[PDB]
């Protein structure tokens, strides 16, 4: 997807949301917090992640969902120490 | 839950008058001395204009005096010199104040146009500012004698009236009158006594200017100031570093003229404190007390006063007014418009080798450019040890940095923007590729859109920082995104000149040549017949082709056949994708017919499709243009065989005319006219005569006999295709050239006889020096002109984006083709394509839905629409929208550089002036032609000027008859046969009737003829009526002019034009305010089912011209931008007026995101956080 | 008008110049006016041991002779 | 001519030449109206922010920069904060509301 | 010149200022430094931060930093001497060295 | 660039040409009485001109008029 | 300035808008080549320090 970006453009209409959607997903790989859902060509996070919205991997709905779904694996490691804040009791 | 304090991201902004207690709010200690530095250890002399008690420490966290130096000490309050530590950036940030003895007044409040001070006391301003220098007493509550309030007495006056009533009434003079004025004022209590007077007495003299101040006075009341306010106690001082007194080189200073007038002010004040514990005679503590009022004024805004000039220098010095106001208003947002860092610029060159999404960047700049970028990525794969080792090394330039630049480089776009950015196409994204030299190197198919050429003009660079500003720029702002202009759905991508006189030599055919007849497999063997030298590019050949058509369900169908083509012809189809028809090669092509070919390629195969598509149009057509050999030597020029015939018989004909004119048949000024048509005529034989024989005059011969066919003379191939030059400028060179006219335009009578492949002699060529110099000097003010026209619009637009998906209203305007009296000056299909149905469209005969409802209107349907007869559609536009506070999806319609439909938050009001302002350049500013017809006739529009002798209209329907008698104007009445007949207008019975006087007249006829104000049109006529006027007479001047402008544009500024109404009910709102039909529009819903009926209110649309529409704003920030700054901060200060941001200019100035595009997202989701919990 | 230049001048172009002898008319109303205040300070008891109190501090060295006295009538 | 980071003016902290590492490419208000026309949000608000007018944001961004974050931490741009005093040294009390 | 709103204020450039590239490398060379005195003996680290202002406000005097440790005087003395000593060769010495221009 | 402004002047030139040329009609065919004031039209003015209806006379007087007045 | 041996032709586009296609036996023969002297100054001067 780096010649023209038409084919993303169909998968999220907006055209304008493409960009906010594929730039949060960008940010997960350049500040290296996840891997690619799809081979990298030594392409930048600018185009893996657009290269992502082709294929169909990656939208607002599943970045909300996926985010969502961290939230809650992170606060299980926590539980048993922010549970130790019974200090306030 | 917690409210909040400390720097929070704000929103919103507030803007008042300043209570003295306010100010001291701000203060961190009163400037007391002129004192500025010590004149030896440049110290700053405590405590004065520059302070570090006061202000902050003249090198970061180091006490002044010494004592603490060390870094970790900052909360610290030296002992010896109250100067705390901290950054210096607190010598910009802190404000301080001086108090003043005697009260001093505002120059803005009393000198901005109309008199704050002044209205507020309903007292005139000569009067305030007598009372201000002493030249009488004013009364102040005059109490139970013999006084007004506001009655003012002179000195010899004063004392009289003072023997008989000493105490229980007293007056004042000077500033501190005007203070107690207003503190003893009661608005409340005036506001009940203007209640009771506009009631009880009917006047229309007396009650419209009463009722301008009652509501001028509650807005006082409800804004939360107090009126004292505006007479000074306390007055801030503007930190050091923002009037700074910085060394220069060779040991001299220079400082901000602020200085020069802060020192006189606190001077004048000084001596005046003194003067008060010296009991000086009144005398002179009043020259002293006028003084300090001067002072102050020429520091505030100077220039209201005589003009106080700086020390020593004649300029006057600049004040803080002067520091805001500009040309225009704020300076820092005007263009420029502030440097920007990571960016550079160079001339630019060519590189036809270039994909069109990317372009030749020097190695240099981009080394220099990417810098924080290389040692970043240098350091990341361990090249360097440390940023300071990565700043060595590519400063070094070694080799080894050049691979890591190219990683950088790879997927990251840069921005190239040319000159005069006049469309967002002023500004394209490219993928940037390494270049041996200075130069930037620019696809040529983007050189249109740029309207660049190579004369030597140089682009800038910017580079995209953000990863936003990657993806925006990549998917937004890419060359290969926008290949459609947005003024017109057509591409603006089109092949430019060389690379199309190279299809059109290859794709065109000779009657005879090497291959003539014979038969080829396929295109494939087309091109080896041709490389070998075995067969000529242009020789007529049948060939298996296989043309692809997708007529299934979308669904690629295959057909071959043995088409009858050219070996040139053939070998092209081979870059023509899929789906096209081989039809669509099989001719000549021109410019002309190489244009519509991209355009059905995209609307047909899609974006991607066309792009590559058309980089291999390009590709080819400049290398069989090298290979065709194409040149021009003096020999291309072919004159007439008949020319000097031609002349000598035109010149027998003014010899004819003579001879009649010496003889008195005809007339002198008939001669002129009589011989410039003579000449005009020759002109005419000339030019079509040389264009028969440069035509076809190439007669060749195929086995047989003779044949001709058109020319393959050099020049003509220019022309025909369409590669450059017109038959026009070619009558120059082979013919005569014209006949010139000198600046007047009254052309003369002896025409240039000889052209360009000729020599011209003395004559001749000093003719043709008039109009070519009024050329030059018209197109470098039409240059000036062009640039104010597109900056009127977008401050009438801007803020205008889309923002609802569909409003779900009905209404819309009719679309028909233009039939400008002659045939079909514009198709209906144009109009009506890539906008969305109003209503279901029929047949001829019913029951039949061809398009139903609201549907996007893209090519399809308009064939299925042009198959069948339909010959009228309505069309929802811009102007119709119900949606208030912008425009919904589906009213606008598609256009973009994509082709499917305008998406939500794009910010169509800046597009739609851009895309307007745009072709200006190409319009004639002269006038041309009672009509006319230019560039400025088009300004009148959009100003909606009433014209210099307009028609009038019959203001109702009804029986006309005239009344009374030519009285400078001659009463007309019509009287309808139901309502009632009260309209008697009177009209000048010196312009020619046009009107049957016993006539019935439907409301909206022409009573007299002659151009017609667009003001009437959309009052007798209707909202629908007046849009209608002007997108016809805007676009008949373009369309004129051969330029392409999709009326949705034209359709938006007239929105913005009628923005507000006037109101004729009650209820709820003022009866007769002018508002914004928005506002109404949901306010009598929130009235139809709400409170009360009350009542009400009906109003009516009024068409403000833009530059009208434009100054009223919500914003009071964007008025500040490009209105008079004075004016509107004092206007929007005393009101206490709350700015919301919610527009565009506004944000920008804030440094914000935009509230349009990718903000949108944002905004929305904020403003709906806002008026909530 | 306007501009302070204009309107001093004329706010003190009012004021008469003064003759030879109406220079010393209003000399003598300050000679009087001083001196009658010059005797109300005289006969105020508090005034009179406040300079015994103000000396006595001079010659036990917690003043000077400057910082009292001018000098006298001789 | 081309430009990294280089000097600023003292008045207004904006890139300017001094050293001939030549001040930046201007960036007048038509080319604003051009990413207004995209919907470029942040490449304009980079532009005059972080490019330009922030004096604090201007290092934030260069030190993500080199640390390889593609981020903006933007703030507001000196030439609107001295607006605010300049109009606050006048009489007239502007301030930022709410949150 | 040019008459244009060009003023000679607008060319006046700020010198009190930090270019980046400097504000750059001192967030770096405090890594490099920490990172260094990490790669010594627990003693040498607080014997050096010590001696320098190096995270703690002021320095100390040598003495001062021998009472602190109960081994006290020209002890404290050499161990500065070796860990410098230590930091000045390679290994080591290559990522400070690059500081210094 | 340049070359529009020597665009410009061509179209400017064609234009105010075009309007004068009109200024004469063409094949045109009438009478002889002169519309102001029935003078005798020669066949000369008739056949210089398809359509005369001013005499020489009156095709001075009018144009010399609007002269006096500029 | 100095003439030299023009031919009138497209190259491949590499003279598309005005611009201009030079063999490189000019640069070689350094005909073009163009001699410029700037003037570069250093000052000693006296600051407070
Ligand atoms: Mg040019
Ligand atoms: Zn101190
Ligand atoms: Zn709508
Ligand atoms: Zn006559």
């Amino acid at each position: 997807a780096r010649v023209t970006v038409q084919d993303a453009v169909e998968k999220i209409g907006n055209r304008f949301d493409l960009v906010l959607v594929a730039a949060r997903r960008a940010r997960q790989m350049q500040v290296g917090g996840k891997d690619p859902l799809v081979p990298e060509e030594n392409d930048k996070t600018t185009v893996i992640a657009l290269r992502e919205i082709e294929e169909g991997l990656i939208n607002n709905q599943i970045l909300d969902v996926r985010e969502r779904q961290e939230q809650q694996e992170q606060e299980a490691a926590e539980l048993q120490a922010v549970t130790a804040i019974a200090e306030g009791r | 839950l917690k409210a909040q304090t400390k720097t929070e991201e704000f929103d919103a902004i507030k803007i008042a008058l300043a209570s003295p207690d306010m100010i001291r709010s701000w203060s961190f200690g009163e400037v007391k001395k002129p004192e500025t530095i010590n004149y030896r250890t440049f110290k700053p002399e405590r405590d004065g204009l520059f302070c570090a008690r006061i202000f902050g420490p003249v090198k970061d966290y180091e006490c002044l005096c010494g004592k603490y130096k060390r870094l970790k000490h900052r909360g610290v309050i030296c002992e010896k010199c109250g100067v705390e530590v901290t950054q210096t950036k607190v010598r910009r940030e802190r404000m301080g104040h001086i108090e003043l003895a005697s009260p001093t007044a505002h120059i803005w409040f009393l000198k901005s146009l109309p008199s704050r001070i002044g209205l507020l006391l309903d007292m005139p301003l000569r009067d305030i500012e007598r009372v201000l220098y002493f030249e009488s007493y004013v009364v102040i509550e005059g109490g139970m004698t013999n006084l007004e309030r506001q009655q003012i007495l002179t000195e010899e006056q004063y004392l009289d009236a003072l023997e008989e009533f000493g105490d229980e009434f007293d007056a004042k003079m000077g500033a501190e009158a005007i203070q107690a004025l207003l503190k003893s004022m009661d608005l409340e209590q005036e506001c009940e006594q203007l209640r009771e007077e506009l009631n009880e007495t009917n006047s229309e003299t007396k009650r419209k200017k009463l009722t301008k101040r009652i509501k001028l006075l509650e807005a006082f009341v409800q804004s939360g100031n107090k009126p004292e306010w505006m007479i000074l106690t306390v007055l801030p001082v503007l930190p050091p570093d923002l009037r700074p007194l910085v060394p220069l080189d060779g040991g001299r200073f220079a400082t901000s003229d602020l200085n020069d007038l802060y020192r006189r002010v606190i001077n004048r004040n000084n001596r005046l404190k003194r003067l008060l514990d010296l009991a000086a005679p009144d005398i002179i503590v009043r020259n002293e007390k006028r003084m300090l009022q001067e002072a102050v004024d020429a520091l505030l805004d100077n220039g209201r006063r005589g003009r106080a000039i700086t020390g020593s220098n004649k300029r006057p010095l600049k004040s803080l007014a002067d520091m805001i106001k500009g040309k225009q208003g704020r300076f820092r947002q005007n263009l420029l418009g502030k440097r920007v860092d990571y960016s550079g610029r160079s001339v630019i060159t060519v590189g036809p080798y270039l994909r069109l999404h990317q372009c030749g960047l020097p190695k240099k700049m981009a080394l220099e450019l990417f810098k924080p970028f290389i040692y970043g990525k240098l350091e990341l794969r361990g090249l360097a040890t440390t940023i300071k080792a990565a700043k060595k090394m590519v400063e070094r330039e070694e080799a080894v940095v050049w691979d890591i630049l190219d990683e950088v480089i790879r997927e990251h776009p840069v921005l190239l923007n040319r000159a005069p950015t006049l469309h967002r196409l002023g500004i394209q994204a490219f993928e940037p590729v390494l270049i041996e030299g200075k130069a930037i190197q620019l696809h040529p198919l983007v050189c249109a859109a740029y309207n660049a050429d190579f004369d030597g003009d140089q682009m800038a660079v910017h580079v995209p920082l953000t990863l936003e500003a990657q993806l925006e720029a990549r998917a937004l702002m890419m060359s290969t995104n926008n290949i459609l202009s947005p003024a017109n759905g057509e591409p603006i991508i089109v092949p430019s000149q060389d690379v199309v006189l190279g299809l059109y030599y290859m794709t065109r055919d000779c009657v005879n040549a090497k291959g003539e007849g014979m038969v080829l497999t396929g295109p494939k063997e087309a091109e080896r017949l041709y490389r070998s030298g075995l067969a000529s590019l242009h020789a007529r050949v049948k060939v298996r082709i296989t043309e692809y058509e997708k007529d299934a369900n979308g669904e690629l169908v295959a057909k071959t056949s043995l088409k009858d083509t050219t070996v040139g012809r053939a070998i092209l189809w081979m870059i023509v994708p899929k789906g096209l028809p081989y039809s669509i090669v099989n001719q000549a092509l021109g410019k002309k017919a190489i244009s519509k070919m991209l355009n059905t390629c995209y609307r047909i195969l899609g974006l991607k499709p066309t792009v590559i598509f058309a980089d291999q149009i390009m590709y080819t057509g400049f290398a069989y243009a090298a290979r065709s050999g194409a040149s021009v030597g003096i020999d291309d020029m072919v004159i007439p065989e008949k020319k000097h015939e031609i002349i000598s018989e035109a010149e027998a004909e003014v010899a004819e005319i003579q001879e009649q004119f010496q003889s008195g048949l005809v007339t002198a000024g008939e001669r002129y006219n009589k011989v410039i048509d003579i000449w005009a005529a020759a002109n005419d034989r000339v030019s079509k005569a040389m264009m028969d024989n440069l035509q076809t005059e190439t007669v060749i011969n195929r086995d047989g006999q003779e044949e001709k066919q058109v020319s393959f003379n050099s020049i003509y191939m220019m022309a025909d295709s369409g590669a450059r030059g017109s038959a026009a400028q070619i009558r120059q060179l082979a013919g005569m050239r014209g006949l010139m006219a000198k600046p007047d335009g009254s052309i003369i009578e002896t025409p240039i006889t000889a052209n360009f492949r000729e020599g011209l002699n003395v004559l001749q060529y000093f003719i043709s020096t008039h109009g070519a110099r009024k050329g030059l000097a018209d197109t470098a003010l039409k240059t000036a002109n062009s640039g104010y026209l597109t900056r009127r619009l977008v401050d009438v637009a801007q803020d205008l984006v889309v923002t609802e998906d569909d409003c779900g209203t009905h209404e819309g305007i009719m679309m028909t083709p233009v039939i400008e009296g002659g045939d079909v000056k514009e198709p209906l299909r144009d109009r009506v394509l890539g906008r969305v149905t109003a209503e279901d469209v029929l047949k001829p005969g019913t029951a039949d839905i061809l398009v139903p409802r609201n549907t996007l209107l893209h090519e399809q349907w308009c064939d299925l629409l042009e198959e069948n007869s339909v010959d009228a559609v309505k069309v929802r536009s811009v102007v119709s929208c119900d949606t208030d506070f912008g425009v919904c999806a589906h009213c606008y319609g598609r256009d973009l550089a994509r082709g499917h439909i305008i998406n939500k938050g794009e910010a169509i009001g800046v597009i739609a002036a851009q895309s307007i302002g745009e072709p200006g350049t190409q319009l004639t500013m002269r006038t041309f032609h009672d009509i006319t017809g230019g560039l400025p006739r088009v300004a009148d529009l959009f100003e909606a000027r009433r014209p210099k002798e307009p028609a009038i209209l019959a203001e109702i329907s009804g029986i006309v008859s005239f009344g009374k008698e030519t009285k400078g104007k001659r009463r007309l009445v019509i009287t309808p046969v139901d309502g009632s007949d009260p309209y008697e207008e009177m009209i000048p019975k010196w312009r020619q009737l046009n009107v049957f006087e016993g006539e019935r007249v439907e409301r909206g006829d022409v009573i007299s003829d002659g151009p017609e104000a667009p003001h009437d049109i959309l009052r007798l006529r209707g909202v629908h009526a007046v849009t209608r006027y002007i997108v016809n007479e805007v676009q008949d001047v373009y369309r004129l002019q051969g330029v392409k402008i999709n009326d949705k544009h034209i359709e938006v500024i007239v929105r913005q034009m009628l923005r507000k109404a006037t109101i004729v009910n009650a209820g709820s709102s003022d009866f007769l305010e002018g508002e914004q039909v928005e506002y109404s529009r949901v306010k009598i819903a929130n009235r139809e089912l709400e409170a009360n009926g009350k009542v009400g209110a009906t109003y009516s649309r009024d068409l403000l011209g833009i530059t009208k529409a434009s100054l009223a704003t919500e914003s009071f920030i964007s008025a500040a931008s490009f209105q008079e700054t004075t004016r509107v901060l004092t206007e929007a200060a005393v009101a206490g007026k709350r700015d919301e941001l919610r527009g565009l200019k506004e944000n920008v100035i804030v440094g914000r995101l935009i509230p349009a595009g990718t903000g949108y997202a944002y905004h929305q989701d904020r403003m709906r956080r806002r008026a909530a919990g | 008008t306007t501009d302070p230049v204009r309107m001093y001048m004329r706010e003190m172009g009012t004021v008469e110049l003064l003759t030879r002898e109406g220079e010393i008319d209003i000399a003598k109303r300050i000679e009087d006016g001083i001196n009658q205040v010059q005797c109300s300070v005289a006969e105020y008891p508090e005034a009179i041991t406040y300079l015994l109190e103000q000396y006595d501090r001079v010659e036990a060295e917690e003043a000077r002779l400057s910082d009292l006295i001018t000098g006298f009538v001789d | 001519h081309a430009r990294s980071t280089g000097s600023y003016s003292l008045v207004t902290q904006q890139p300017l030449g001094g050293k001939a590492q030549f001040g930046g490419q201007r960036f007048g208000e038509m080319e604003v109206w051009a990413l207004e026309a995209y919907g470029a949000a942040y490449t304009l608000q980079e532009m005059l922010t972080v490019k330009s007018d922030d004096v604090n944001g201007r290092t934030k961004m260069y030190k993500n920069i080199v640390d390889g974050n593609h981020q903006m931490e933007p703030g507001m741009p000196e030439s609107f904060n001295v607006l605010l005093k300049e109009i606050r040294s006048l009489g007239i009390n502007i301030e930022l509301e709410d949150e | 010149g040019d008459d244009e709103d060009s003023h000679l204020g607008d060319f006046i450039e700020d010198t009190t200022l930090e270019l980046p590239l400097d504000s750059a490398t001192t967030e770096s060379l405090r890594a490099a430094t920490h990172d260094v005195l990490a790669g010594l003996t627990a003693r040498e680290a607080k014997v050096l931060r010590m001696r320098f202002g190096i995270d703690m406000n002021t320095d100390y005097t040598l003495e001062e930093v021998g009472k602190q440790f109960d081994v006290t005087r020209e002890r404290i003395r050499q161990i500065e001497a070796k860990a410098l000593r230590k930091l000045r060769h390679p290994s080591r010495s290559e990522v400070l060295r690059s500081f210094l221009d | 660039e340049a070359d529009e402004a020597y665009s410009v002047t061509e179209q400017l030139t064609m234009t105010g040409i075009n309007r004068i040329r009109q200024k004469i009609n063409a094949h045109g065919i009438p009478v002889y009485l002169c519309e102001a004031c029935g003078n005798p039209i020669p066949e000369a003015r008739r056949k210089i001109f398809p359509g005369v209806t001013l005499c020489v006379e009156c095709q001075a007087y009018q144009e010399r008029q609007r002269k006096h007045y500029a | 300035g100095q003439n030299m041996r023009v031919a009138f032709m497209p190259w491949n586009g590499y003279n598309f808008e005005d611009s201009i296609l030079v063999s490189e036996r000019v640069v070689q023969e350094d005909r073009f080549t163009t001699i410029h002297i700037q003037e570069l100054a250093c000052v000693s001067r006296d600051t407070k320090l």
